[PDB]
């Protein structure tokens, strides 16, 4: 399982 | 003639050179905080000046705390420092004192009311707790968690703002007159994964009295035994309200409210949001349950750890600074 590397602001 | 001056409102920031593009983001009773650039590393930061740090014994003591702690606790999940100066020359000219911080990009507070997945949810959460259990190694215990004090970057990495000592993230022991230990931060978790999963805060007090009202009459009112552990005067109050029953957590957090998963994150919900400190998760088993354990990673989640007059504070300062 990969970490998320984007968030919406 | 390595220092310029920019007036920041009412307030002179005179900083390093490398430092351009200064523009105010925030204050509060202790500093001023302003975003900049900075030259050299070619990256953003947040420069906080320090307010009347020498005005009392009090003052000082916090911005040598302040001071320290910044210097000792090294964690990726803890806002760290980059530099520090200031801009006298000297001992007996020192006044002011410059924390530079790497900029993030926001608080939790409207990324937490958006709709985040599993995986965003849950790596946030396990970033959180990693970042308080380094706090707790450190002989720190936050008290006052809240979105506001939690800063996040668009690449979905997190850092807590500061080391603490808006009422809706306050623990029970905090709003009642209690006794508090390590688990005093998972409250505050608690309600902030709620709220993840809610869209909306759980606890919305109207004030500090209406805060308890608030978690009772979702989460039940506290057994008898409990009640014991209060202070005569607000166990006066807390013991005499209408008893509520409070519902389950598959009735506070059904499905729908979700992007297996729902059902461990119920789990762990209703392990955090104890009233009672002393059936309230850890920190520990917190990181071990298996909503949060599946980023598990030791080198993250287990990363190894008076009285004096104004001049006196202003001489370790000043050694701290320099
Ligand atoms: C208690 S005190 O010292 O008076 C008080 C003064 C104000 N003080 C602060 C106010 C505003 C921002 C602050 C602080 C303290 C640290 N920051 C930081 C640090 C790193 N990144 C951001 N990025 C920001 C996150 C929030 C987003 O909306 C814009 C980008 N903000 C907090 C401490």
């Amino acid at each position: 399982p990969k970490r998320p590397t984007t968030l919406n602001l | 003639n390595n220092f310029y001056s920019v007036e920041i409102g009412d307030s002179t920031f005179t900083v390093l050179k490398r430092y351009q593009n200064l523009k105010p983001i925030g204050s509060g009773a202790q500093g001023i905080v302003c975003a900049a650039y900075d030259a050299i590393l070619e990256r953003n930061v947040a420069i906080k000046k320090l307010s009347r740090p020498f005005q009392n014994q009090t003052h000082a003591k916090r911005a040598y705390r302040e001071l320290v702690l910044m210097k000792c606790v090294n964690h990726k999940n803890i806002i760290g420092l980059l530099n520090v100066f200031t801009p006298q020359k000297s001992l007996e000219e020192f006044q002011d004192v410059y924390i530079v911080m790497e900029l993030m990009d926001a608080n939790l507070c409207q990324v937490i009311q958006m709709e985040l997945d599993h995986e965003r949810m849950s790596y946030l959460l396990y970033q959180m707790l990693c970042g308080i259990k380094h706090l707790h190694s450190a002989g720190i215990i936050h008290r006052d968690l809240k979105p506001s004090n939690i800063v996040v970057k668009s690449d979905c990495t997190l850092k807590i703002l500061d080391f603490g000592l808006t009422r809706y993230y306050r623990a029970p022991e905090v709003i009642l007159g209690m006794g508090y230990k390590e688990n005093v931060d998972i409250w505050s978790v608690g309600c902030i994964m709620g709220e993840m999963i809610k869209g909306g805060v759980l606890f919305p007090g109207t004030d500090h009295i209406d805060q308890w009202n608030k978690v009772i009459e979702q989460l039940g009112t506290p057994c008898p035994e409990f009640m014991k552990k209060l202070q005569p005067t607000v166990r006066t109050y807390v013991e005499n309200r209408p008893k509520y029953a409070g519902y389950s957590f598959e009735k506070l957090f059904p499905d729908v409210l979700f992007p297996l998963k729902a059902s461990q994150a119920r789990d762990l919900l209703s392990k955090m949001l104890v009233i009672d400190a002393s059936k309230r998760i850890s920190v520990d088993e917190a990181l071990q349950h298996p909503y949060i354990n599946v980023w598990y990673d030791p080198s993250e989640a287990e990363a190894p750890p008076r009285e004096h007059t104004i001049e006196e504070w202003k001489e370790l300062i000043y050694k701290e600074v320099m």
